[PDB]
């Protein structure tokens, strides 16, 4: 790609920059260039990978929002649908975008547990991105979220603490999944409420930075279990 | 709408 | 352009559909577009185009200021001058469109004074954006920015009241320019304090609705002379 | 920075 050229460094580095100047459809560019590389990425060059394209799906799922509600409101000439289909297709890119580096090769080549949890996290995401567009097709969409991240949740639990952050993000969006995607709201709480006592039972063992870090995913947790109930 | 994980 | 094939109409419903979902990039091409049709543009369609381009170089130059602050601390390899010169040639490219789009042909199609002050200033505007990152031909640059906001200003006295809110934003960014670009703070002074002085004396003949909409221009006069002197 | 004029 256009990208080819560029210094692996050179690339992290200035997905660095984007990140600083808000510049998240540039930065995402960078860290695609620096997946195809072909080298493994560490964990703080996983998470510029995850914060480019969050950032920018999160972008178009706004934008789509906003559209589908006036399409809808509309059905109760083509253009709101044209625009709409346009936000759609380009969202739709993104995530295929993605989910082809996790499969070429991100996901293979992940032996840690610290690695391959979130590239299955992450595979299981950007399936829920997908879902959240689809219609009827949706249900094969699905299928793909749940096996990637229940695949995730067998090995968190095997090989990570309950209060781990890539673990308790996991389970956060495996809940998420349950209750918007896969209209199973009664496993979305009862997940989120064994996360959260399971963690908060392991608080004891951590430093004071780590504390702190956990707890911070634990209150989402508690604030959809507030929402839910 | 539910909270997912935070950057 | 890619645009050639849409319906004028549909370009502008489709302007106003990105804008409120936030898709300012997309609202700015299909702004393009619809000028791209030859016609003229109606006040409302005027401000479409604006909002549009506003939006998306104020994101550059934003950007552009984190990377430039960067790159002078760098300077108290070549990664972030380049990531800054990437920036800058897009900022310049989205410039040089909006003063294509007004020399070919909005401006001299605009008999109206407030069709045509709002196009000279507009090509004073996107004069200024491209000084703010001009080094030395700056000169060049800052003269042209300023022959175009001159003859917006001399139109604006002869044809509008003192209140109008497009000479009102006029005075307002030629003082901006004044005091940022042209190293002329007291002119910037005695521009802002004369455009409020007279706006206030006129603001007696204003509905309620028409106050309104001036006195909030005014309120920024009246913030940059607290922050000039 | 000042304030320039706002949509
Ligand atoms: C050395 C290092 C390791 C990990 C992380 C990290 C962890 C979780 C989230 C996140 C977001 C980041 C970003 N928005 N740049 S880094 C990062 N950071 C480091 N510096
Ligand atoms: C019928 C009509 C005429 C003028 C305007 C207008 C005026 C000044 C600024 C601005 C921004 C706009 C926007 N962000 N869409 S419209 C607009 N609006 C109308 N509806
Ligand atoms: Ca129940
Ligand atoms: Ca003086
Ligand atoms: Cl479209
Ligand atoms: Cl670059």
């Amino acid at each position: 790609g256009a990208m080819g050229s560029m210094e692996r460094a050179s690339l992290i580095q200035k997905a660095k920059l984007a990140e600083q100047a808000e510049r998240y459809e540039d930065m995402a560019a960078f860290m695609k260039g620096a997946v195809e590389k072909g080298e493994e990425l560490s964990c703080e060059e996983r998470n510029l990978l995850s914060v480019a394209y969050k950032n920018v799906v999160g972008g178009q799922r706004a934008a789509w929002r906003v559209l589908s509600s006036i399409e809808q409101k509309s059905n109760e000439g083509p253009e709101v649908r044209e625009y709409r289909e346009k936000v759609e297709t380009e969202l739709q890119g993104v995530c295929d975008t993605v989910l082809g580096l996790l499969d070429s090769h991100l996901i293979k080549e992940a032996g840690d547990a610290e690695s391959r949890v979130f590239y299955l996290k992450m595979k299981g995401d950007y399936y829920r991105y997908l879902a959240e567009v689809a219609t009827g097709d949706k249900k094969r969409i699905i299928d793909s979220a749940r096996s990637a991240y229940q695949e995730a949740m067998d090995i968190s639990k095997k090989e990570m603490p309950p209060t781990n952050p890539i673990r308790l993000g996991l389970a956060l969006n495996f809940s998420v999944f349950h209750y918007e995607i896969a209209n199973s709201p009664e496993e979305a709480i009862s997940l989120a409420k064994t996360t959260f006592d399971e963690a908060m039972a392991d608080l004891h063992t951590l430093s004071e930075d780590s504390y702190k870090d956990s707890t911070l995913i634990m209150q989402l947790l508690r604030d959809n279990l507030t929402l839910w109930t | 709408r539910s909270l997912s994980e935070r950057l």
